[PDB]
DNA sequence: GAGAATCCCGGTGCCGAGGCCGCTCAATTGGTCGTAGACAGCTCTAGCACCGCTTAAACGCACGTACGCGCTGTCCCCCGCGTTTTAACCGCCAAGGGGATTACTCCCTAGTCTCCAGGCACGTGTCAGATATATACATCCTGTGCA
DNA sequence: TGCACAGGATGTATATATCTGACACGTGCCTGGAGACTAGGGAGTAATCCCCTTGGCGGTTAAAACGCGGGGGACAGCGCGTACGTGCGTTTAAGCGGTGCTAGAGCTGTCTACGACCAATTGAGCGGCCTCGGCACCGGGATTCTC
């Protein structure tokens, strides 16, 4: 239960956090499969990174710089 | 020993708000946010001084650059804050 | 259209001056308020929207506007007679 | 007793989601996939909080922008019930296929 | 002999030797001027001036002494050329806007 | 020396602090001073060579 | 009397621009439209004629690359026709405004 | 009258080329104007590029750059 | 069954795609020196694992009412088509205005030595929140008695 | 059987006392920015040439503009049923928090071999010029959807 970890009420959550009204029931493997499929690009440019640095520990820096490849940067931790 | 922007931010807002606490994680987020458009505008100068054939970056294609990265509006007010305090360090006479 | 007759008629059976040119002078401030509003960038506008944020944490109408207190100040001038120059 | 109309506690739900900050998944279940789908790329691979919780603000940055435009297609759509085929329709016109 | 730098002889608060250093190994070109940290100075200056004015009447707009990011993000997106040029960027700990289409509300 | 305004050549009794160009009244601010495009405030102070 | 249902011809000259490569917008109203645009910001512009042919192919995709997204939207909005909101829509959906 | 360049038959050749069998007749006053402001956003980005090259002609080199600039580095012309 | 409307097979300049030689800079070879990545080696932060109590969130079964969806009937506006008519485009001549380039100048920015205060890093004090006494007064609820 | 009155209980109301609690200010330090001095080559100015591109013809011709009949499509409207929300009972396994251990981040030292720099050289890839066949274009019969 690793895919499906995610529980029920916290694509709800994000959904209300998109301001939808009424939510399907159909939406949810979806939904994880398409959170599954953008992790799977962005984690992969983060263990290259990683292995470049000669460690086996992903820490702060080479995941910001792996959100900021694809135009998706977030603030704050790029210290 | 790390840099960090901090106490030049500090005396900036105690200009404009004298009674106002701050967050080291909006201090994070600024450091990153002024960071990131030193980098865009870096980049684009020195882009743009390869463009042109020329070995020197100059006020002038920073000038370019302000013009072409920042919207009109804020863009007009970039460079004429940036022109007052040019015209300012130059008369060193 | 009755009703617009009978306003008529009623119009007809019917210091101050100088009163209603202070309030046309009002409506041409009035104008210039919703002016500076419609201008994003001036400080009034800037400032409705820094009370629509604090309210959020808690243009042809104008110029219709300036058209009817337009009218109202000739109906006032008129009512004085009967009853922006190059050069400057 | 005293009920409500279904869609007006909703409301009440959405705005007090909206007016919330809080992250709203669970750190442990997301954690363990995060190692799980690290773990087929390179293996005895270690972490840092702060890594984990840059990808979590950004997974749901992703999720929330998804699903206003899901629910902006949808209510195009002349309906108020969000569907799959809207999902496909937003992200073939976003432009991840 | 001894004089102050060049910040406050552009009357600037924010360090122009340390802009020229950055400049001069951020590795951008091999000459640069003299001119061109002063004026990266003032543009960033101001620029940290104007998101520091926005973020001070956010919070006023709360009843608040300090800064938290949900003031920052809301500083961000109520105004259309920070909306523009922070488009693609995301604020740690943000949040999103009240809003709601108007065919969703009871309309009756 | 004696001051003039910069736009008609009459006697400048006002200088606007944003673009230094000296003026004569308030409508010739408003109208000319207040919405001129850059690049031309450093052409009207070439003419007495103030730039 | 032969009369052709109507949308028959239409997808037989669709084949036909799909087989055809050409550029389908006249030159010299695009550089009058080019000249009346550009005088605005500097008088007395002089134009190379590769830069308007590079303008051209540069509005045609950008043509082509939108049209078919309304498209889609269309024909998920379950008509045949497109209409205006179709055309913020899939500009809302891009991320161009 | 100047605006009336683009003609709408021309508008038809553009929406034959997308694959559509009805368009409608409203469409084409949407397609003007969806395109004097995209192209604008090029002319405000490369005459002020020719501005800095102290240069009164607008060539090849310089649309690309700006294309470039804004994200759709375009083949054919050099560059 | 017929009819536009194609795909297909063959004759025609052409003009823009392959050689070709002349040759002029740019890649190649060699040498010298000063430092920067590699490796070894070291000190402690911090990440992994596990136990246990608390409990708030989550799963599941139940049902009820809008809302997605199926059908329908109708204005009507895009669609195919004949007729004018209007400007787009090809061939061309001529100017001149602006880009490329050559060429010498001089200043100002790269580089190096010195040297002191800017801003970091790490200590100590001062107004905002939270339980607590507290006594008297006022309001509300409950019980009882009376009509 | 109801209503009113009285009595009791509970809540309120506003300084204390404590009393933490997380904030803002008074001293070290060290290193990097600033002043002084030297060099050389990079903009910079300018003049000259020649190339293309802005105007100006004219004819003619695909091609846009315009009005016209008819036919599916989008329009609102109405009914059928079920899927989503609402709810209480019942888990459960997230969260805090606490502790124990050790990989591994991170810093320092030293080294020598890869690479910057410089001078001479030879050749190869740019270009001007020359020549011809692939493809578009044109003409006319086979062939496939549409009605």
């Amino acid at each position: 239960d690793n895919i499906q970890g995610i529980t029920k009420p916290a694509i709800r959550r994000l959904a209300r956090r998109g301001g939808v009204k009424r939510i399907s029931g159909l939406i949810y493997e979806e939904t994880r499969g398409v959170l599954k499929v953008f992790l799977e690009n962005v984690i992969r440019d983060a263990v290259t990174y990683t292995e470049h640095a000669k460690r086996k520990t992903v820490t702060a820096m080479d995941v910001v710089y792996a959100l900021k490849r694809q135009g998706r940067t977030l603030y704050g931790f790029g210290g | 020993r790390k840099e960090t922007y901090s106490s030049y931010i500090y005396k900036v807002l105690k200009q404009t708000h004298p009674d106002t606490g701050i967050s080291q994680k909006s201090m994070s987020i600024l450091n990153s946010f002024v960071n990131d458009i030193f980098e865009r505008i870096a980049t684009e100068a020195s882009k743009l001084a390869a463009y042109n054939k020329k070995s020197t970056i100059s006020a002038r294609e920073i000038q370019t650059a302000v013009r072409l990265i920042l919207p009109g509006e804020l863009a007009k007010h970039a460079v004429s804050e940036g022109t007052r305090a040019v015209t300012k360090y130059s008369s060193s006479t | 259209a009755k009703e617009e007759e009978e306003k008529k008629l009623k119009e007809q059976q019917w210091d101050k001056r100088l009163k209603l040119n202070k309030l046309i002078k009002r409506r041409k401030e009035k104008l210039k308020l919703r002016d500076e509003m419609k201008d994003r960038k001036s400080q009034v506008s800037q400032n409705r929207m820094k009370n629509l944020a604090s309210l959020a944490e808690d243009e042809a109408f104008e110029e219709a506007l300036e058209y009817e207190y337009k009218d109202i100040v000739e109906l006032e001038r008129l009512l004085l007679e009967h009853d922006y120059d190059w050069r400057n | 007793p005293h009920r409500y109309k279904p869609g007006t506690v909703a409301l009440r739900e959405i705005r007090r989601f909206q007016k919330s900050t809080e992250l709203l998944i669970r750190k442990l279940p997301f954690q363990r996939l995060v190692r799980e789908i690290a773990q087929d790329f390179k293996t005895d691979l270690r972490f840092q909080s702060s890594a984990i919780g840059a990808l979590q603000e950004s997974v749901e940055a992703y999720l929330v922008s998804l699903f206003e435009d899901t629910n902006l297609a949808a209510i195009h759509a002349k309906r108020v019930t969000i569907q799959k085929k809207d999902i496909k329709l937003a992200r073939r016109l976003r432009g991840e296929r | 002999k001894a004089s102050q730098s060049r910040s406050a002889k552009a009357g600037l608060t924010f360090p122009v030797g340390r802009v020229h250093r950055l400049l001069r190994r951020g590795n951008y070109a091999q000459r640069i001027g003299s001119g061109a940290p002063v004026y990266l100075t003032a543009v960033l200056e101001y620029l940290a001036a104007e998101i520091l004015e926005l973020a001070g009447n956010a919070a006023r707009d709360n009843k608040k002494t300090r800064i938290i990011p949900r003031h920052l993000q809301l500083a961000i997106r109520n105004d259309d050329e920070l909306n523009k040029l922070l488009g693609n960027v995301t604020i740690a700990q943000g949040g999103v806007l009240p809003n709601i289409h108007q065919n969703l509300l009871p309309k009756k | 020396a004696k001051k003039y305004c910069d736009v008609t050549g009459l006697k400048g009794f006002y200088k606007s602090p944003t673009n230094n160009i000296r003026y004569h009244n308030a409508e010739i601010y408003q109208l000319i001073v207040k919405p001129m495009a850059p690049g031309v405030d450093q052409e009207y102070l070439k003419l007495r060579g103030a730039n």
